[PDB]
């Protein structure tokens, strides 16, 4: 790289990060969709 | 574009975030709720916009056969400019 | 040589299906209808069996579609209607039968579309 | 051999030669052979009567003109549409000429098939494995039982009504100490596709209307 | 006949009536000639030119899709000759067209995309600059990516035969010849989603779809439409048990292949306001989410304490048949018979005891041979969008005579406008109105009475006026004798099941003797408030929507939709059809006559029937037309009912006939579901703010 | 290089995906752009093929040169959208190099 | 037709044979298993299992069914006789991981969509 | 209230069948008259195809009685629904 330098984006790290498995740092997956069915809310109101 | 819902837990570029009560969010207490942090939305806002002077302008993305396939788009419309579908770049057309 | 055998054909024991999912299930007898998205017809040509859908949920880990359905994605072709409903009695599942819905054939002229007196004349092209 | 580059050139040599013998094959054995085509790229079919599998294959086993002394293969088809739902097909090879046959016959769930191990004793795993994934029974086999599927399974997986995944699983319990089925649950449903097309792609292959 | 003659196709005859084209000719054998311009249920226009084929010693080629045959021609639908002027021609419509295909809704269900891979190249030779189009807003529920057109004109087509909206068309000349409105003005109708479907291309596509799925992912459940009783044959697009989208589905006595925009775009209204949970009110006087066991035993708690008159149901207009006998079996065993629906149709003379009083007898299919209609205080383009398109097209064919009687509202095609008061009926009767003679004349006419105007007080004197001028047109040996005149045309999908059950059509029998106990089963239209009810009345509201009946419940027993259930419904002309299940109810909701079954095992009153199976038995014996499914009856004995329906003479009001869905405004939102939906909302407030108010990105 | 995600949600690697391992919805975004709203990889059913970078249009899913990700538990291989966008940013400087390298072949 | 050919009986009577020879292999075999597969359960619950299988096929009267299902059944026995199978192989015969499911309506209501 | 008050009557019929000819006479002739001999008493005619022909009466508390009606005569018809009443 030294001779031959990578094509700076700066997106890019800058911090490379080494395997963070079993460390407080580990990846954990979860869901990225938002909730599909919205529920009714029943009213506030109490009027019978 | 990082901000935090009231309970403390970033929300995503895709607006995701466990609500108040939802138990899944335990799975992070005592680890990190994984969030890339360049958000692409707000990258290609900032991209200026790229006066020409003809009626259709093509992009490809750049780098030729390293981009995405080669679009043709319309510049008649003064209201607004013209937006790749592929790239989101904008153009427009100068001084007309 | 052979023998003579006159009971209605049933091997629903020995296929190996759970009794569950003979009894409960409710097939379908049809042929799909076309995707009016397209023109094309040549999916509606064969005659296929299909169960009732059963309940799909949210994986709580990833989001994905779980099922305890084993049927949920079972399709068969047949070539005729009879063959759908042969399959389906010797099998034991309780099936109801869609009759195909053929297009009527139409009348077409272009010449209808400059008409002097009727209101099939087009006012444009 | 034509220079068209991207077509798979014809043989009509081979296609002669192989539409000779089915004609042999059947003036031979009348009694059994009910069809016999030869396809575009040069493979003979010979389809017979489920009763005359060892006849037919004894007389290509040992006909001096037939010699088709390997069993290539052994396997069964399930077409749920036809009523003899199970077509059962053999793949024999000729050394002496060169030559390969295909001899395809048929039957249900009910109706058993002679065991050709007597004729080619390469049959008799092919012949348990028919048995095993399709439910079809040979008589007078010597030892026919499961070879693929585990001890206790129910049911036969390559039917075309068998579901994918099954519909049991297995997984280790704590509390029984021991591997344990249960009805099978997929935390992601196998995803089907409709990827057919609507618009005929081969017209050569076009059935004629009901 | 001797009319058919024979060509060959191929060198296989096949024999065909005079005036068939030559593609018309090759689908007898088979085989589908490509296309793009020609629709079987459009005007032939000839243009796309991928029709053409090859007919034997001709030396020039023919477009299939307007060439009537000749006899003793032979079709050569695969020479080589036949196959290079398609190479040409798709050559030629993908010359400018864009590369989109990853970024195109239509990508994977294309006529373009796989007519291209069957009868065109391989590879291109177009070694230029392609033409790109700017793209026009024609209204919050199409999106427009017009250099994706490739010019086959269907759109235009359809909107002026189907839709008759002229806002369509070509401006602008050659290569530069441009589909649109000209001006900023927004396609919308009833019918206005219907040009996705038929537009070939990524030209035209579904807004509220736009980039959510592919087409090869989602399964197909065929079910049928609630949004109204032209009971619509529709399809439900799922994937991963989420509704996706609603497809049409073809059936040529009912809505050929067309659907309205309410069947459409409404789905998005199951998404919202869903009732999930049972609930219960607490000590407070709030809703509380609650379990099965404790809500249904409050609910079977009070039913035991009632009796008779005290128990009284009302049904929705989307409830179906298996919820409407089983809520009924269960008020029978407590000696009610007050099973309301909040539609009103006249009790008076004969009523519901026979069907013929209350159904749309001359069928659908049937306005294709009426040559004279008569339209009384409805609005059909509103309240059965798909049934009007069906007067437009023989309006259009046929040369059907069509007159009104009610407001002058705008049908889409001209017709004569008797007036608006109900006085007129009186006088065709008698043979004064001029009118009168082109029903006697008419050798099958057709009178339409629509239950908007039923629902006025008067109601059950127009039904019997009206009734008693189909009754002279039969008697006169004018009409064919098997041919059916009178008709009522209904807009709420659950009203002609339920008066084939025999429930008392309105609310006036709840008014009349107020109850303790009262089921909503689905019953959001507002008629029976707590103002109408005793002080502590026991409100149970069964819904799958929280809007109107759901706030003023006591116990809600969440229940399904009808994209989650294999119900029954009967549409307007008396067919029976059932829905089968696309997705399961969310959350805890359960299938609506499971509800009432359990209600009557924690009540003691068990019903005798747990499957699906037993309790569509039961609804044979109560009625056996309930189960033949995509089969029209018919109803007899007009001559009965008409005699009963004199028995009573009642006063015409003097109010004018006003049918309450006027503008377009008025027809997006006019149910629970469709009032969720925020396409309906965004389409409201298109049409009534402004066109240009509604604008979003459309890049791609 | 602007920095916007070149994936546009068409569905071909979904589609090719030999072992059914991805998992798309995709969205019109706030500006209206064809966007995936849920990209995931269960890395434990995929087999590695390549077939998915093979009919990507966009150059938007790639197999990295990392083969030292082993981890601990099984949650740790079922890859979200963050999880294959921090991966881009991560060893982007090397990818786009055998890119570079390997385009002309494809 | 009707005319089809046969496996092993041909007719009830010679299948009934079988089936009745069958079930004193497997009653004579229970004690065995119970032994060799060192099994918690009593060999009376064994035998009670072995009977439980054989009445869920009462009905079948088709000959070639029964034979069939004779066939199946002897496949199986040679399984647990050889000790091909194992100890987790013959206590599948009894469920005893699955959780009681009802079969009442309100039970099957109260938990989920199913028939 | 009161007990076995008939609450409701229901014919089912075919349209175009041989052994239902007696119950179409019946409602041609008699129907009008019976329904305003008993002006709130739901009579209930359902016509299908192929159906063989019925009648159904609904007691109190959801009782429910079936008789038969095929190959009836108008008058054998006429008996039935006179039997039904007033009991
Ligand atoms: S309409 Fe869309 S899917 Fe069809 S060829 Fe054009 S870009 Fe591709
Ligand atoms: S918009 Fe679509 S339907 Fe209209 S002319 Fe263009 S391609 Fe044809
Ligand atoms: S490399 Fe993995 S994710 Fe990509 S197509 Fe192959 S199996 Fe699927
Ligand atoms: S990664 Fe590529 S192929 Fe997959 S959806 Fe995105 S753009 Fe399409
Ligand atoms: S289909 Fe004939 S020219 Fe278009
Ligand atoms: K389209
Ligand atoms: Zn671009």
């Amino acid at each position: 790289p030294t001779v031959k330098p990578p094509t700076a984006r700066k997106f890019i790290w800058t911090n490379h990060k080494f395997n963070l498995s079993g460390t407080p740092q580990q990846y954990v997956p979860y869901s990225t969709t938002r909730k599909k069915i919205q529920e009714w809310v029943p009213p506030s109101t109490p009027y019978k | 574009g990082v901000r935090t819902s009231p309970t403390g837990e970033k929300v995503t570029h895709t607006g995701q975030v466990y609500d108040d009560g939802d138990y899944r969010k335990v799975r992070f207490v005592g680890r990190q709720k994984e969030v890339n942090e360049n958000f692409a939305i707000d990258l290609i806002a900032e991209q200026p916009v790229s006066q020409v002077g003809s009626r259709v302008i093509s992009c490809d993305g750049g780098g030729g056969a390293l981009g995405h396939p080669r679009v043709y788009i319309n510049l008649d419309k003064e209201t607004k400019t013209g937006t790749c579908g592929y790239c989101g770049l904008q153009f427009r057309q100068q001084h007309h | 040589q052979l023998i003579t055998v006159d009971e209605k054909l049933d091997i629903t024991t020995i296929t190996g299906v759970p009794e569950e999912h003979i009894k409960t299930r409710k097939a379908r007898i049809f042929v799909p209808a076309r995707n009016n998205m397209q023109s094309g017809v040549n999916n509606t040509k064969k005659w296929k069996m299909e169960f009732d859908t059963r309940e799909r949920w949210e994986n709580p880990l990833m989001g994905w579609a779980s099922t305890a359905d084993p049927l949920s994605n079972l399709v068969l072709t047949f070539s005729t209607k009879e063959d759908a409903v042969a399959f389906a009695e010797k099998n034991g599942w309780s099936y109801d039968v869609e009759e195909r819905k053929v297009p009527k054939p139409k009348s077409k002229s272009y010449g209808a579309n400059f008409s002097w007196n009727k209101r099939t004349r087009v006012s444009t092209k | 051999a034509d220079t068209r580059p991207t077509v798979r050139p014809r043989n009509d040599v081979a296609h002669k030669q192989l539409s000779a013998f089915g004609e042999y094959v059947a003036e031979i054995l009348p009694k059994y052979v009910q069809q016999v085509q030869v396809s575009c790229f040069n493979e003979l079919e010979i389809c017979i009567h489920p009763d005359g599998v060892i006849p037919v294959l004894t007389f290509l086993r040992d006909h001096s003109n037939a010699q088709f002394k390997s069993l290539a293969d052994l396997t069964a088809v399930d077409i749920p549409t036809r009523q003899n739902r199970f077509e059962i097909v053999y793949n024999l090879l000729s050394l002496r000429f060169n030559s390969r046959i295909r001899v395809k016959t048929y039957t249900d769930e009910l109706t058993p098939i002679e065991s050709s191990v007597p004729v080619y004793k390469a049959a008799n795993w092919y012949e348990r494995e028919i048995w095993d994934m399709f439910g079809v029974f040979f008589a007078n086999h010597p030892d026919l039982r499961r070879i693929l599927t585990d001890y206790g399974f129910e049911g036969h997986p390559f039917r075309k009504d068998f579901p994918l995944s099954g519909y049991v699983e297995l997984r280790y319990d704590d509390e029984v100490k021991r591997v344990v089925a249960e009805p099978v649950e997929l935390a992601q449903e196998f995803r089907k596709f409709d990827l057919n097309s609507p618009w005929e792609a081969f017209p050569a292959y076009r059935q004629p209307p009901e | 006949a001797s009319n058919l003659i024979e060509v060959f196709v191929d060198g296989q005859s096949v024999m065909v009536e005079p005036g068939t084209t030559v593609l018309q000719a090759c689908e007898k054998v088979g085989m589908q000639i490509p296309r793009f311009c020609y629709h079987e249920r459009l005007s032939v226009a000839g243009n796309c030119r991928m029709c053409l084929v090859e007919i034997e010693k001709a030396p020039k080629v023919v477009a299939a899709c307007a060439m009537p045959v000749m006899k003793g021609w032979n079709i050569l639908t695969n020479s080589e000759k036949t196959k290079k002027a398609r190479e040409g021609v798709m050559e030629f419509l993908l010359a400018n067209h864009p590369l989109d295909c990853p970024i195109c809704d239509q990508g994977g269900e294309c006529d373009l995309q796989d007519q291209s891979m069957m009868f065109g190249s391989d590879r291109s030779r177009f070694l230029e600059g392609k033409r790109a189009v700017e793209d026009k807003n024609i209204g919050p529920l199409v999106k427009t990516i017009m250099t994706r057109c490739i010019q086959c004109t269907r759109c235009i087509r359809f909107a002026s035969e189907i839709a008759g909206v002229d806002d369509l068309g070509t401006t602008g000349r050659g290569n530069d010849m441009q589909v649109g409105t000209y001006i900023e003005k927004m396609f919308m109708s009833e019918l206005s989603g219907n040009i996705i479907d038929i537009c070939p291309v990524g030209a035209l596509t579904s807004k509220p779809y736009a980039f959510t799925a592919r087409p090869w992912e989602t399964r197909k459940t065929e079910s049928i439409d609630v949004m109204d009783a032209v009971g619509s044959n529709i399809v439900v697009s799922t994937r991963t048990g989420e509704v996706m989208r609603i497809l049409p589905r073809m059936h040529e006595d009912i809505n050929e292949e067309w659907i309205s925009d309410k069947t459409r775009f409404a789905y998005d209204g199951l998404k919202r306001q869903r009732l999930t949970e049972p609930m219960v009110r607490n000590e407070k006087g709030l809703l509380t989410h609650t379990t099965w066991e404790d809500a249904l035993s409050r609910v079977a708690g009070m039913l035991q304490s009632f009796q008779g008159n005290d128990v009284a149901a009302i049904a929705g207009g989307l409830v179906d048949a298996e919820a409407l006998i089983a809520l009924k079996d269960l008020l029978n065993r407590v000696d009610s018979d007050t099973l309301c629906t909040e539609e009103v149709f006249p009790t008076a003379g004969a009523g519901t005891d026979l069907r013929s009083n209350y159904l749309l007898n001359t069928t659908i299919a049937g306005v294709e041979e009426a040559d004279v209609v008569l339209l009384v205080g409805t609005n059909p383009r509103f309240e059965a969008p798909l049934f009007n398109a069906r007067i437009r097209k023989s309006w259009l064919h046929n040369d059907l005579k069509v007159a009104l009687i009610g407001s002058p509202v705008d049908l889409t095609y001209r017709y004569d406008h008797l007036g608006d008061s109900p006085k007129i009926l009186q006088d065709i009767a008698s043979g004064s109105h001029p009118f009168s003679q082109v029903l006697q004349e008419a050798k099958k006419p057709m009178v339409i009475l629509g239950s908007s105007a039923l629902q006025r007080n008067d109601g059950a004197a127009i039904l019997a006026a009206v009734s008693n001028i189909a009754q002279k047109i039969r008697t006169s040996s004018g009409v064919t004798g098997d041919w059916k005149v009178m008709n009522i045309l209904h807009r709420i999908a659950s009203q002609v099941a339920a008066l084939d059950l025999g429930y008392k059509p309105g609310v006036e029998a709840i008014q009349k003797n107020p109850p303790k106990m009262l089921f909503l089963l689905g019953a959001d239209g507002g008629c029976i408030t707590r103002q109408d009810l005793p002080k502590d009345c026991f409100i149970v509201y069964q819904g799958h929507h929280g809007d109107v009946g759901a706030p003023i419940a006591d116990v809600i027993l969440p229940g399904a939709a009808y994209t989650e259930k294999s119900a029954t419904y009967v549409n307007t002309e008396g067919r029976a059809q059932q829905t089968k299940v696309a997705v399961t109810p969310p959350g805890l909701a359960r299938e609506d006559w499971k509800i009432i079954r359990a209600l009557s095992e924690i009540a003691g009153m068990t019903l005798p029937y747990d499957t699906l199976d037993q309790v569509r038995n039961r609804l044979e014996e109560v009625s056996p037309n309930l189960v033949r499914y995509d089969d029209v009856e018919g109803a007899n004995y007009f001559q009965q009912a008409s005699e009963l329906s004199k028995l009573v003479n009642q006063q015409l009001l003097a109010d004018p006939l006003v049918p309450p869905q006027l503008t377009i405004k008025d027809f997006y939102m006019t149910d629970s579901i469709s009032r969720a939906s925020q396409t309906m909302a965004k389409c409201v407030k298109a049409v009534t703010e402004g066109a240009h108010a509604v604008e979003e990105p459309s890049i791609c | 290089p602007s920095g916007e995600e070149r994936c546009i949600a068409c569905k071909l690697c979904e589609a090719v995906c030999p072992a059914q391992a991805i998992t798309i919805e995709a969205e019109p975004r706030a500006d209206g752009s064809r966007r995936t709203t849920r990209y995931d990889i269960d890395m434990t059913k995929c087999i590695y093929c390549g077939f998915c970078q093979e009919a990507c249009p966009v150059d938007a899913i790639v197999e990295g040169p990392n083969f030292e990700f082993s981890t601990e538990t099984h949650e740790e291989l079922l890859y979200n959208k963050e999880k294959l966008l921090n991966n881009g940013d991560k060893w982007e400087a090397e990818i786009a190099a055998n890119i570079q390298a390997d385009y002309l072949y494809r | 037709s009707t005319s089809v050919k046969p496996i092993f009986s041909r007719d009830m009577n010679e299948a009934k044979r079988r089936v009745r020879e069958l079930y004193r292999a497997w009653y004579r075999e229970v004690p065995n298993t119970v032994h060799l597969f060192q099994l918690d359960i009593s060999v009376k619950q064994g035998r009670d299992k072995v009977r439980e299988m054989f009445k869920k096929n009462a009905h079948i009267t088709d000959p070639r069914v029964v034979d069939l299902l004779v066939i199946k059944g002897k496949m199986e026995l040679e399984e647990t006789i050889k000790v091909w199978k194992q100890r987790t192989h013959v206590m599948r015969f009894f469920h005893e991981t699955e959780a009681p499911r009802p079969k009442d309506f309100l039970s099957k209501f109260y938990v989920g969509h199913d028939p | 209230r009161g007990k076995l008050g008939l609450r409701e009557i229901r014919i089912h019929l075919c349209q175009r069948s041989p052994g239902s000819q007696g119950v179409r006479d019946f409602i041609e002739k008699r129907y009008v008259e019976l329904k305003k001999a008993n002006p709130d008493l739901p009579i209930l005619i359902r016509e299908c195809s192929d159906v063989q022909p019925k009648l159904w009466a609904r007691y109190a508390f959801g009782q429910e009685k079936n008789v038969s009606l095929n190959n009836f005569s108008a008058d054998q018809v006429t008996r039935a629904l006179e039997n039904v009443l007033s009991s």
